[PDB]
RNA sequence: CCGCGAUGGUAGUGUGGGGUCUCCCCAUGCGAGAGUAGG
RNA sequence: GAACUCGCUGUGAAGAUGCAGUGUACCCGCGGCAAGACGGAAAGACCCCGUGAACCUUUACUAUAGCUUGACACUGAACAUGUUCUAACGUUGACCCGUAAUCCGGGUUGCGGACAGUGUCUGGUGGGUAGUUUGACUGGGGCGGUCUCCUCCUAAAGAGUAACGGAGGAGCACGAAGGUUGGCUAAUCCGGAGGUUAGUGCAAUGGCAUAAGCCAGCUUGACUGCGAGCGUGACGGCGCGAGCAGGUGCGAAAGCAGGUCAUAGUGAUCCGGUGGUUCUGAAUGGAAGGGCCAUCGCUCAACGGAUAAAAGGUACUCCGGGGAUAACAGGCUGAUACCGCCCAAGAGUUCAUAUCGACGGCGGUGUUUGGCACCUCGAUGUCGGCUCAUCACAUCCUGGGGCUGAAGUAGGUCCCAAGGGUAUGGCUGUUCGCCAUUUAAAGUGGUACGCGAGCUGG
RNA sequence: GUUUAUUAAAAACACAGCACUGUGCAAACACGAAAGUGGACGUAUACGGUGUGACGCCUGCCCGGUGCCGGAAGGUUAAUUGAUGGGGUUAGCGCAAGCGAAGCUCUUGAUCGAAGCCCCGGUAAACGGCGGCCUAAGGUAGCGA
RNA sequence: AGGACCGAACCGACUAAUGUUGAAAAAUUAGCGGAUGACUUGUGGCUGGGGGUGAAAGGCCAAUCAAACCGGGAGAUAGCUGGUUCUCCCCGAAAGCUAUUUAGGUAGCGCCUCGUGAAUUCAUCUCCGGGGGUAGAGCACUGUUUCGGCAAAACCCGAUGCAAACUGCGAAUACCGGAGAAUGUUAUCACGGGAGACACACGGCGGGUGCUAACGUCCGUC
RNA sequence: UUUUGUAUAAUGGGUCAGCGACUUAUAUUCUGUAGCAAGGUUAACCGAAUAGGGGAGCCGAAGGGAAACCGAGUCUUAACU
RNA sequence: CCAUAGGUUAAUGAGGCGAACCGGGGGAACUGAAACAUCUAAGUACCCCGAGGAAAAGAAAUCAACCGAGAUUCCCCCAG
């Protein structure tokens, strides 16, 4: 980063933002992960057991990424509008 | 010699503009109708300290 | 007592006669109206002439004063 | 639309070459301004 | 480094045994001399450079021992809002014992006494001591000047373009000097002429009558969110911009308005302040703190801003480097200097030219003062003298000659001529110079201002 | 007399003499985190520090600056103390908005407060200074290329 | 009597010569100063490194002193100097700009190389569309200049020149864009891996500076 | 060797022999190559085991936003042509 | 005055050395920051005391997050 003594780029530009502690304990689940759990119920604990998310994850969101081709119950996870449609189209259900 | 001032919204939004003034020549308070983006209306703004 | 000068301002013609330009394109940077804005050409606050339409740059000498105008001939 | 102007010569000059090289000349290309006839 | 290791004149990283041309020269010792091998010796000590060192200085900066201030502690008792008291504490007073002891301890006693003194905290003082800072550019360095921004010229008719090049400006102003609609047109000279020769809030340039110049009325578009596209920058950035949404002013409306004729009027980031906020909130609810939006604090002017905070000395010096850069000498140059010539104002009784040559002109030398920084900083010893020289000729003497305002004697001036010759002393480090006294004369220059591996060392 | 052992022997250092100044003895002062020790088994005719440098004739004016000494009214001022105000939290009160005791807590900083400094004097054998209207005062005696 | 006098021993070290790869890392020779004193000398002791000691020279403290010596931190750091070892093949710079307590350092960009991707992408010429304010010229303007005329010597007029910061004119070239052919190993642009370089020199042309001095200096361009 | 430029009178080397200077560890990125592939790979450790076990982790398959959060979108803005 | 200090004798133990590791008492600077003072180097080098075959640490006034874990030590992750 030394530029010969000119105020370097990483000092002439301002700092911004803060780091969220909540982001570190939030994960995203792909539709392709929903079949990888044991027993057709997707919640934090079954996702942890399947090694899909880390053990310290407290919150998770299912997103429209990959495909779901089986009926799955999703319990206690947030689901995107697109993921909800994909899960319900595969005969699944979503429980808050 | 021109001093910086706030023009503060009369709509009570806390929105302000900033400008300069020569207080020696013009000691009276500057008052202008200006757009307040909080209420999204032209309202009276009145001079205050920076 | 000398030894001073200012930075050169890169004035002058940016798009010459017959050049195809997009709307917004600067045609000339200048001090005052050395050139004037013709058809489909705007004049900025620093006397910059810029295209208000897509087309070809055209220089022309018109008026009683015989002034250099810049227009855009729309494509 | 926006109240001058040939022809010829001269000045300058791109490229190549030369001299006695502060400045010129030759080959070739471009060729004013001013002025003149005239309009 | 290797050598089969001559002179000269040139050339050449610019002073050649080694290159060119040319001259000279059989092979090899010995004694001698030191002109050259930019001889040997020592990574120049001078000089500059390095965001090198050391030690020294101080009203440089920051600390700090020491000294000093007060608060609390060890530290107590009677009233005063005064002193007195003894019991803490001190005693480097006396005496006694441990004890064969001018230490130490214990005891007795006197004196002092909550003082003194010490600890923690705290203000002051503090080159006594310590760590450091003390800019860069620069025709060497220093001194002076400069450092950011704007305008013109240099700039070679696109842009850009350097110098310690040539000239000037800025570090603002303005709630109108901004917006819009309507209206108006100057300088200057003598109502007329004239036509911007004025005006522009302030430099200069390019603009401006449709006026951008100027006046009045009504105003706040000196709006908020955005932005096709483009210009200009290594980047950070900076600039121009139709159009879209919201809300506004002026005007009858078309339309115009996101500051000002344009181009200077400026300061990154960090740290923090203020207001706002569907953000965050370390068990949870809050809060603190943080984020986001708006905004504030730099002559940080060495103006891309090393720190919040900094001057000097070194001949007591030291290291790393540089002939990237100065002092000597060489080189290039020849302004200056010196020498020569051209013209002829005139002076010279008369007469420009015997002699002198105003105003001006043209050269030569390398020769003074300089310019440049090419050679040398892993060293090219630098002034003067002494010793020993050698060349040039622009000749001081002696030799030859022309002119003369040359009677003679003796001069003047110019030409030819380099064979030989060309003072000693006083003073001063002197070179030089002045002085004394000589001489036919006491020449002028080049030779690393000849000559310290020859001497001296003023 | 002394000195740069190894380029300087001197006009340098020292010196007797002089002056200023500190120092009352557990002296000042110095070495030492200290105990102690030197000063001194001395005691102001003594001891330390500083400058000057036998002797003779002498040693002028300036206290504005810097230091030192004395002063102590007034201004300013540390730790300390924590008055007052402002905020956070929440028992409650409110239908909600909000309000909000006590406690704890974050902040604010009244009052108290020594020396120093400012201030008022003194002091030149203290550091220093000693004119062309101006200064703190304008260089006396003596001497002088 | 005496820091008295002359002078050996003894203690010193003023001058000169020699010596300077010495006889000697300070001496020898001839002279020189002190020589009862603040003298000199033997033995032993004490003072220790920011410390000692110093009749004070930054002198001396084991041939070492503006901070001893030895060991350690330790391979301090060194934007500086030096040096950097076998072979062949292909390509092939820069000595510039901007910024910098920067100027002989370094960073981004420019220029080199390797890889990947992509357009008739690029170049030359011809033709077409462009803006110029240079060379030259000129004197209306802004200044400067001479002569004549005219006349409040102004102004005005005629005649003559001069200009980097004058322009009522104005090239060649160069540059931007468009079209077309031929030619060229994509010569072009983008992105990515690796750089080096940021002391340039002379010569030609156009110039500033200097004396149209310099193998001078500073730009532009080949 | 250093330089704009050195026969240079700039630097270095008296000669020979021997020694004498881009390494090593860990991280990271790019290229080549090999394996496996929407997956890839395990660390310590266990194991007599270069095996085998061990998937704790790490990288990748989703981004946008300061963040809450939304998510093939998201941020910006009252809202986007 | 009692006493205590003190004195003599006896018994028992200590003392000194040793390469590293270990706990504790003290504790630099060069250097890096392209200068330098905060900061760094580093609680390193070094000095000192003490120990043991190891030492130290150790049986929650510990974490966690409303679910739970269960002394200390060491290794790999978490994570530059
Ligand atoms: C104006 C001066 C110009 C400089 C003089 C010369 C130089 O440095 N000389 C050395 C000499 O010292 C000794 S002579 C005592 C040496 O023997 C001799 O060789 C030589 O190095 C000393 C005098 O400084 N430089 C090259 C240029
Ligand atoms: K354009
Ligand atoms: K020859
Ligand atoms: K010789
Ligand atoms: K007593
Ligand atoms: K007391
Ligand atoms: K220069
Ligand atoms: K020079
Ligand atoms: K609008
Ligand atoms: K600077
Ligand atoms: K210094
Ligand atoms: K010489
Ligand atoms: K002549
Ligand atoms: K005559
Ligand atoms: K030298
Ligand atoms: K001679
Ligand atoms: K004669
Ligand atoms: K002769
Ligand atoms: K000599
Ligand atoms: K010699
Ligand atoms: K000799
Ligand atoms: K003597
Ligand atoms: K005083
Ligand atoms: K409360
Ligand atoms: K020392
Ligand atoms: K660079
Ligand atoms: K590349
Ligand atoms: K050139
Ligand atoms: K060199
Ligand atoms: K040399
Ligand atoms: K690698
Ligand atoms: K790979
Ligand atoms: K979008
Ligand atoms: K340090
Ligand atoms: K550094
Ligand atoms: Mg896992
Ligand atoms: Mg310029
Ligand atoms: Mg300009
Ligand atoms: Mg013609
Ligand atoms: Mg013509
Ligand atoms: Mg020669
Ligand atoms: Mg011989
Ligand atoms: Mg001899
Ligand atoms: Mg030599
Ligand atoms: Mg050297
Ligand atoms: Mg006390
Ligand atoms: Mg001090
Ligand atoms: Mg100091
Ligand atoms: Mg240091
Ligand atoms: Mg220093
Ligand atoms: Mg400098
Ligand atoms: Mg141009
Ligand atoms: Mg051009
Ligand atoms: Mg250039
Ligand atoms: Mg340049
Ligand atoms: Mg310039
Ligand atoms: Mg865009
Ligand atoms: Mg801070
Ligand atoms: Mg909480
Ligand atoms: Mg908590
Ligand atoms: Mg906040
Ligand atoms: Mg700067
Ligand atoms: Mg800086
Ligand atoms: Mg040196
Ligand atoms: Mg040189
Ligand atoms: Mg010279
Ligand atoms: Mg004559
Ligand atoms: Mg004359
Ligand atoms: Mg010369
Ligand atoms: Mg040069
Ligand atoms: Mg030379
Ligand atoms: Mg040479
Ligand atoms: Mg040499
Ligand atoms: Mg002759
Ligand atoms: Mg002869
Ligand atoms: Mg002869
Ligand atoms: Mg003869
Ligand atoms: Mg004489
Ligand atoms: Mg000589
Ligand atoms: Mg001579
Ligand atoms: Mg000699
Ligand atoms: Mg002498
Ligand atoms: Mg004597
Ligand atoms: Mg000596
Ligand atoms: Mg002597
Ligand atoms: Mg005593
Ligand atoms: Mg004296
Ligand atoms: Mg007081
Ligand atoms: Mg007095
Ligand atoms: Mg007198
Ligand atoms: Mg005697
Ligand atoms: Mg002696
Ligand atoms: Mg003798
Ligand atoms: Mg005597
Ligand atoms: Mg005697
Ligand atoms: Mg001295
Ligand atoms: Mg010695
Ligand atoms: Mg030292
Ligand atoms: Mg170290
Ligand atoms: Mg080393
Ligand atoms: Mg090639
Ligand atoms: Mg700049
Ligand atoms: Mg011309
Ligand atoms: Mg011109
Ligand atoms: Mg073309
Ligand atoms: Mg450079
Ligand atoms: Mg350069
Ligand atoms: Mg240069
Ligand atoms: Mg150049
Ligand atoms: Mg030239
Ligand atoms: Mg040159
Ligand atoms: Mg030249
Ligand atoms: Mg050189
Ligand atoms: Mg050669
Ligand atoms: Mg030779
Ligand atoms: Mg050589
Ligand atoms: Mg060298
Ligand atoms: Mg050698
Ligand atoms: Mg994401
Ligand atoms: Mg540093
Ligand atoms: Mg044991
Ligand atoms: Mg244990
Ligand atoms: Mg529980």
């Amino acid at each position: 980063g030394f530029e010969g003594g000119q105020m370097p780029l990483y000092r002439r530009l301002p700092k911004f933002g803060f780091t969220s502690r909540k982001a570190a304990i939030t994960a995203e689940i792909r539709l392709s992960d929903l079949a990888k759990v044991e027993g057709g119920v997707v919640d934090l604990n079954t996702l942890k057991a399947a090694n899909i998310i880390g053990i310290q994850i407290e919150f998770a969101k299912v997103i429209l990424a990959g495909e779901v081709t089986t009926p799955v119950t999703v319990r206690g996870l947030r689901v995107t509008k697109g993921a909800r449609a994909a899960i319900e189209a595969a005969g699944g259900k979503i429980e808050e | 010699i021109r001093e910086k001032i706030k023009l503060v919204s009369s709509a009570g939004t806390g929105h302000f503009y900033t400008t300069t003034k020569n207080k020696r020549t013009k000691p009276e308070k500057l008052e202008l109708k200006k757009f307040d983006p909080v209420v999204r209306q032209h309202v009276i703004y009145k001079e205050a300290k920076i | 007592r000398n030894g001073r000068d200012s930075e050169a301002k890169r004035l002058g013609v940016k798009r010459f006669g017959g050049e195809s330009v997009l709307a917004g394109s600067i045609i000339v940077r200048q001090r005052g109206t050395k050139f004037h804005a013709g058809a489909n050409v705007g004049c900025g606050r620093d006397h910059t002439l810029f295209a208000k339409a897509d087309g070809k740059v055209k220089f022309e000498v018109k008026g009683p004063k015989n002034r250099k105008f810049i227009s855009i001939e729309a494509e």
